[PDB]
């Protein structure tokens, strides 16, 4: 189904829309992640190196 | 055991252990 | 020799369906009807290799009967040995007495003359009823007032289920109780009651199964009477028959009341615990944690007493045993008979049955005794009977069916009679 | 076997036995195309009780949908599970009658009665061994109270050996629909009082309590209403369609709960019912199904039951249970508050087990009380007709139809006993 | 996960739990004890009864 | 013929009564499933005295665990030689008394000691001829001390005729584990004087000194300690499970150990105990053992010999030996040590020889010494007794549960006036 | 054995929140409801495959507790047991023991009814609350009140956050700290107290964490509380119930108040570096730099002690270092109780949380001792709070609310009798 009734939204499911949309953001994130990895070492192999938070 | 009776017995082994009657068991023209 | 049980109502078959499990299990008989002349007194050998029960199974709803009739044992039980009528009597005597009884019961006493002439060594019948409901208060009634008015001269035991005092399924229970027992008394020779509460507790202390359902009782008692009829079955050194309930337990035409006991009742672990003796389970059959039926023989009179021994037993100890429970004085005896037991021994032990609770014992204890507190009993009955039917409640059910109050007076003053009397006897 | 034949009135019980219907052959599990798609075995033994094989397979079931106007019929059939009932059981009229219960029992009934009577009798006699009629209809609205009140009064002058259960809806008022709801309770409490064997109660204001405090919905439309007063019919009928350990039909049930026959009013509850955020926190023991049965916000009428006092009860369970904890659990109800119960009875509690649950769910019951707080709800009607009669408004619209005055008064004099004998036995 | 959580049925009847279920299991837990003695040493068969009248012909 | 009923009380009777079912169903030859399997024939014929055959062989101990928190039971049915026990014999509470003497001898007591006194009773009278009772619990704990003390007097009111050991473990400051330690230790001792018979005094601290200096042990685990207690309580009752050539049974070491009805209080020792690096540098004689014997860093109480005199000592001996070395090696230590041995009594040391030895081993012995040097132990602890009654400390939890000042009053005339007796036979 | 735990206030459930992270990661259940019966005092297993705490989290703001229904641990308390207000307290001891109070105690202790009814062998209550908020001072007061009527004879283990002395994020906490001192002393069975600054220095010196939030501080509390439950979770060589506290600990009907203490609290590197031992983890739990109050043990005299061991610890090593212990004289105990110290010693480990601090040392020790630097503290907060008192200053938010200025009266008159039964206790 696309979107919930009005029992889900009281017995909290999130809608089928909303729940494929997530789980697409978070695969999302898993590949920039092995993207991030690939980079570091291109760049360890030059000598320069990514930025990290503090 | 018992809720308001008291049963009197005695307990019964094997033909090995020395008890009340164990010379008795061994006995078995 | 042969005897044939007839199961009455919606308890009477359920019973029935533990039961036949039990024998077909201890005569080694296949669900299918033959084996991979013990037998002989329980089914009878038709053609070659099959086996079919005497018994009759009898309802008036066909849901409980087809049950039967789709479960495991469709090969065994033969097609017409299951009555089954179209309608429920309802928690209603004269129901199950007037209206539908005239409609099933000639059929019934039709089926069952046919047993009696396939038997050649009939001892008697014993039929499983419950007075609490419909069918086997009101057309138990009617069948065994036609069983005693054609054979009569043979021996009828009764197993009935009465209601317990405080644990109750019904409303109207009381008046089908006491409508029973009206026929209860003039037409069952020797009848032993079978209460809930008392199992309950049973299988709630010893077997410790802290949520049990009715098959569980069922299997248990079932274990009774196979205990009891393991004397005609099988070889025993002292064997007592049908015969003998008949004369060493019922000093009086009209008490014929029996509180029944077992033992050992023990799980499959506490057997390895417990150091099973003669002398302790003849002990243990006489408290009253360990009866059928919720009443304190502290309170009561023993009249006599009757122990069937399942397995390795010596007339010895038993008779040691016996010696010392009558030497004892917590329990007492009446003046009358200074005599008060019977017993009988019989050789083979007790079978165990696939997912029961009861593990494999040596020796087994049935105590069938008699006793006052069951004058207690109906007294306890008689109260709350007489509570409901002050203000006329519930009476035009009956009534509308086709009785009157003169049955509800009449058999009101007979449990007063019966009240009178336990109170004469037991001085 | 043993047959119920379906008997639904009005806009009410049209929409109701819809949803009914739906649940049923759920249960048996039929497809919306007329064809088994269940598994087990068990479930074939007893549709014979509801419906019918015509030709391969076709199961379809033995119901009497009546109305007065097409709209509802179509709302019947514009759902899943329309096209499995006969074309043949749609009785329908066609001017419709709109709160008027003299309308629905003297000038619409006198045509359309007879041919529903045709279709009730080929139905009846279609089937063998007859258990009774199930009736669900309403109070307020003409077209089912007024015309179903005078089919009840037919058929149990034909067959009156029969079982008869009538599920009712009576009018609350703060949830007042309709203007003339006392006019038309009154005069068919006036029948059902001495046609219908045995009335089990339903409103409005209690499932919308029920819906606010129980389950926690948003917008309990009417579908979720049908849906629970359908659990409770399916519960009840349960012991005929599925083997157990302790059976217990209609009639059973009737001489276990009714005591004197005028005292059949009962208030119905169902177990379990919690909300979806919650049915995890929950176990599934007897004690659970108690305290929530037992408990006064879950009955189906607006009355509290701890204004008096219970006569009888009846509880149906379902699913594998320990019948020594069913009997306990109910014997601890029954003592601890005593002084709700009367005295002059012992054991006033009726159990009875069935070894199906619903689909879906693992253990359920259902429960039938049979209580002297009924005579709060009656009062709470005939005051208000009195406060009508008192100056006779709206009272033309009966009068200039054939009803005269005697009849108002005849049902003022048997509100008025009733209500004096439930209070006797009080 | 509401489209992968799949119902339950619930389709089974005491009697057949406890007759067939049950028993079957136990007996396949422990085949030590639960066999079938078959014929019994003590049994009350008596020839007699069938003596009183028996003794097939030769002829 | 003669019989031993087991009694285990608290957490510290409990494990230490598992490894002594352990140590004696190893030395009769049955494995933890519980049939027999021992080799010689010497084996079956006293184990009546400790086992009861149930059916087929299945050898189960004459024992009762007793406690009031399933923590100990679970530990004890874990490990092996655990399922041998009694199911039902397990009587047990469910609350739990927790260092509160008043819990275990007042509150919790009062619930289950009937239960307990009743399978008591069925162990009782199921054999003939008792020769006494042997509890193993603690004298710092709460369901330990407090329900086995009851136990005991409930116990000496009923069989007055029967022998009794008790092996209860004293504290010491050194080694204190919980802060009431003298509330309750002065309190059953007070109970132990008028009701026990004789006891066996022991202390965790002195076998911490045993396993640091003779055994050289790193991981010295309590179920090491409870293995040598349990050795030497086998070594205790060898005497009547094996023939020898001077039998003593346990009243005959009982009238030879106690010259005063009060005077009942045992120190305890065993030998030989050598680390396995020196267990091949050493002989195996009675010079050996009794050079073993007599050390002072061989008792098993914190109590030094050398700081009081014996009153009497008892020296059981196992294996093939010879008499005329036992006796005159009694009579050489004796001899030597004249001062540390009392004056008005001659030749204080008796002796006995059995002729089987703990399996494997060649020749041991077991140290029984009634000496005075135990009311440095007394006074040790009704010092601490005084200083926290000075001040009322931790005084009303007992108080408030229905004790009074005066059982502590009593208390302390008792301990004080029983060590002044200990003191005056010095 | 079962215990159950509320948790009143904004700090309260927070230390829960890192207490049950705690719990079913060393239980093995996964923080969705189901593992992949030593749970069991915690968890009661509903159906199947489901285990629910036994707690209640409850607070008046719904920031924090829907901050929890949106988090990761939403499977594992569905929403009916977070009670959650609509307004809050808001530091003010008057508005939460009197406003708001009576409209959540009722739904609060009702809940609770159920919990224990739900439970069958109750130990005890554990609360979570700090005294200088608003919410958990005032409704947590009034909720302890109907809790010890409800019950009473049941032990209640009061772990409450004090202000410290010099750290401090509110201005009336004074206030609200006596006001709630007034019913926790006659109220609780066993108070803990846990300041913040001496968890700062903690984690400052040997966590050596720089930048700490609140998420480290409620990991290690939680630490200790998971230590403390260790006996009764898991099975050890000497167990120690909840019950022995209320004994070894209390010698005084008022004198409940224990510091608590912790090690070896050790990051991933120190943990290399140092050679890890019973004699040492002994020592480090006495010295000030490694208590959870910020105060002085040199300058009190202990009571009464208690060490919870757990992982691999024999009992020899820990006799011989309480030995050592008893026999330096850097420390000193009050002339009443030889018998200072009570051990306990537990096979399981502290086990570690991914992404934590701390790394999996083989053993770890929890101290909980008792002394006469608690009725330092109090003093110290009786005289911040008579100061301020002293000017009458923030008074008429309260009595605006609806109290007055007799309770302020007789609070601190009660500190000051508390104060005085410290120091005549000290001698
Ligand atoms: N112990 C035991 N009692 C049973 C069993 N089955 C039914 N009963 C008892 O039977 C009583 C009610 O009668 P039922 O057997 O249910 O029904 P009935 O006797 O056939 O009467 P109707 O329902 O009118 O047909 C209840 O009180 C039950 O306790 C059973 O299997 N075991
Ligand atoms: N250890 C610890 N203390 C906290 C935490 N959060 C708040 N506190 C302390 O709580 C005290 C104030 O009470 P709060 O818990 O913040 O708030 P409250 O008790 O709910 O009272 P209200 O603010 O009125 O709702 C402050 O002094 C903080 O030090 C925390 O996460 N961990
Ligand atoms: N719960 C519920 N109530 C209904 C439904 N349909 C009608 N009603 C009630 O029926 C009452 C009016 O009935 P009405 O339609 O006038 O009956 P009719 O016109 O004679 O068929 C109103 O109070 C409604 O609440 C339904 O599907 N569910
Ligand atoms: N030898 C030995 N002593 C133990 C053991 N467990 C506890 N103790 C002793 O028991 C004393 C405390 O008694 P406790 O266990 O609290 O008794 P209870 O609570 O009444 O069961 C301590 O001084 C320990 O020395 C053990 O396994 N072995
Ligand atoms: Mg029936
Ligand atoms: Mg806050």
């Amino acid at each position: 189904t696309l979107a919930g009734t009005s029992s889900d939204r009281d017995a909290g499911i999130k809608s089928g829309v909303q729940t494929v949309k997530a789980a697409r953001q978070a695969r999302l994130r898993e590949l920039f992640e092995r993207e991030a990895l690939m980079y570091e070492k291109e760049l360890n192999a030059r000598g320069l190196s990514l930025v990290k938070p503090r | 055991s018992g809720g308001v009776g008291h049963s009197g017995t005695v307990n019964e082994y094997r033909s090995g252990v020395l008890i009340g009657n164990f010379v008795e068991n061994a006995a078995k023209i | 020799r042969e005897v044939i049980s007839i199961h009455i109502g919606q308890a009477g078959i359920q019973v029935g369906n533990a039961c036949w499990e039990l024998y077909c299990l201890e005569h080694g008989i296949q669900p299918d009807g033959q084996m991979p002349d013990a037998f002989n007194t329980f089914f009878s050998e038709t053609g070659a290799g099959k086996h079919v029960p005497r018994c009759i199974f009898l309802d008036l709803e066909p849901t409980v009967v087809d049950e039967v009739r789709t479960g495991t044992y469709r090969q065994l039980f033969h097609p017409e040995q299951l009555i089954s009528g179209k309608e429920d009597a309802a928690n209603n005597f004269a129901r199950g007495h007037y209206t539908i009884g005239k409609e099933i019961v000639d059929l019934a006493l039709d089926r069952i003359r046919k047993l009696a002439d396939n038997c050649t060594g009939l001892q008697g019948f014993l039929v499983f009823n419950a007075v609490g409901g419909g069918t086997g208060s009101g057309l138990g009634s009617l069948l065994l007032e036609r069983l005693s008015v054609d054979y009569g001269k043979k021996s009828k035991l009764g197993f009935t289920v009465y209601p317990s005092p405080q644990v109750s399924t019904a409303v109207v229970e009381p008046y089908n109780s006491v409508l029973s027992t009206h026929s209860l008394l003039e037409h069952t020779d020797v009848a032993v009651m079978l209460d809930n509460e008392a199992i309950y507790d049973i299988c709630r202390r010893s077997l410790d199964i802290e949520r049990p359902t009715y098959t569980n009782l069922n299997r248990l008692i079932a274990q009774v009477i196979s205990s009891l009829t393991a004397s005609l079955r099988f070889d025993g050194a002292l064997n007592v028959d049908i015969t003998e309930f008949q004369t060493n337990l019922v000093p009086y035409p009209r008490i014929h009341f029996m509180l029944s006991s077992y033992a050992p009742i023990i799980s499959a672990e506490k057997a390895y615990h417990e150091q099973l003796s003669v002398a302790e389970i003849t002990n243990a059959a006489f408290e009253p944690a360990s009866m059928m039926v919720k009443c304190d023989p502290r309170h009561g009179k023993y009249m006599a007493c009757c122990l069937m021994y399942r397995g390795d037993v010596v007339p010895k100890d038993v008779n040691a045993s016996v010696a010392t429970i009558k030497t004892k004085r917590t329990i007492q005896f009446v003046d009358w008979c200074p005599t008060g037991f019977k017993c009988g021994i019989n050789y083979q032990p007790p079978t165990v049955v696939p997912g029961g609770d009861l593990a494999k014992v040596q020796r087994a204890v049935c105590m069938i005794s008699n006793s006052t507190a069951i004058g207690e009993i109906f007294s306890r009955l008689d109260h709350k009977f007489d509570l409901m039917y002050a203000k006329r409640a519930f009476v035009h059910w009956y009534v509308g069916e086709g009785m009157e109050e003169g049955e509800f007076s009449e058999a009101r003053e007979d449990l007063a009679a019966l009240e009178k009397d336990f109170e004469e006897v037991g001085a | 076997m043993r047959e119920i034949v379906h008997i639904q009135g009005g806009q009410c019980g049209n929409q109701i036995g819809a949803k009914f219907w739906e649940v049923v052959s759920d249960e048996h599990g039929i497809d919306p195309t007329g064809t088994y798609h269940g598994d087990s075995d068990l479930q074939l033994e007893r549709i014979n009780v509801y419906f019918n094989e015509a030709t391969g397979g076709r199961y379809v079931p033995r119901a009497i949908l009546m109305d007065l106007e097409p709209g509802t019929m179509d709302s019947v059939r514009s759902g899943p599970y329309g096209q499995i009932f006969r074309p043949d059981n749609f009785v329908f009229g066609q001017t419709g009658a709109g709160n008027n219960w003299a309308k629905g029992h003297y000038t619409e009934g006198a045509e359309l009665i007879d041919s529903v009577l045709d279709v009730v009798r080929k139905e009846a006699e279609s089937c063998d061994c007859l258990q009774g009629f199930q009736v669900c209809h309403s109070l307020g609205g003409g077209t089912g109270s007024g015309m179903g009140t005078l089919l009840i009064s037919k058929i149990r002058e034909e067959y009156p050996d029969r079982m008869m259960l009538t599920f009712s809806v009576v009018p609350s008022p703060k949830v007042s629909d309709t203007v003339v709801e006392p006019y038309n309770a009154t005069l068919s409490v006036h029948q059902l009082v001495e046609n219908a064997d045995e009335c089990m109660v339903l409103d409005n204001e209690a499932l919308y309590d029920i819906c606010f405090r129980t389950l926690k919905l948003t917008t309990p439309t009417f579908g979720d209403l049908n849906h629970l007063i359908s659990a409770v019919m399916s519960g009840i009928t349960c012991c005929l369609r599925f083997p157990g350990q302790l059976n217990a039909d209609l009639r059973k049930l009737a001489v276990n709960l009714i005591p004197f026959p005028r005292l059949h009013f009962f208030m119905v509850g169902f177990t379990p019912l919690t909300s979806r955020g919650s049915q995890q926190y929950r176990a599934l023991t007897v004690p659970e199904l108690t305290q929530q049965m037992w408990d006064a916000k879950n009955m189906m009428c607006a009355a509290d039951p701890r204004h008096g006092r219970y006569l009888t009860a009846s509880a149906l369970f379902r699913g594998r249970m320990s019948t020594k904890e069913v009997d306990e659990q109910m014997l601890n109800v029954q003592n601890k508050n005593s002084s709700y119960f009367v005295e002059w009875i012992p054991n006033n509690v009726k159990s009875s087990v069935c070894d199906i649950p619903p689909k879906g769910l693992k253990m359920s019951a259902t429960f039938i009380g049979n209580s002297t707080a009924i005579q709060e709800m009656f009062k709470r009607v005939s005051e208000q007709f009195t406060a009508m009669f008192r100056r006779k408004a709206f009272l033309h619209w009966y009068t200039g139809e054939g009803m005269d005055e005697m009849e108002f008064t005849e049902a003022e004099s048997n509100m008025n006993d009733l209500v004096s004998e439930y209070q006797q036995y009080q | 996960t509401e489209a992968s959580w799949a119902p339950v049925h619930n389709l089974t009847t005491t009697n057949k739990e406890f007759y067939e279920i049950k028993p079957e299991a136990a007996r396949a837990a422990d085949p030590d004890t639960f066999r079938a003695s078959g014929p019994s040493p003590f049994a009350k068969t008596g020839f007699c009864a069938k003596s009183v009248k028996g003794e097939a012909s030769d002829e």
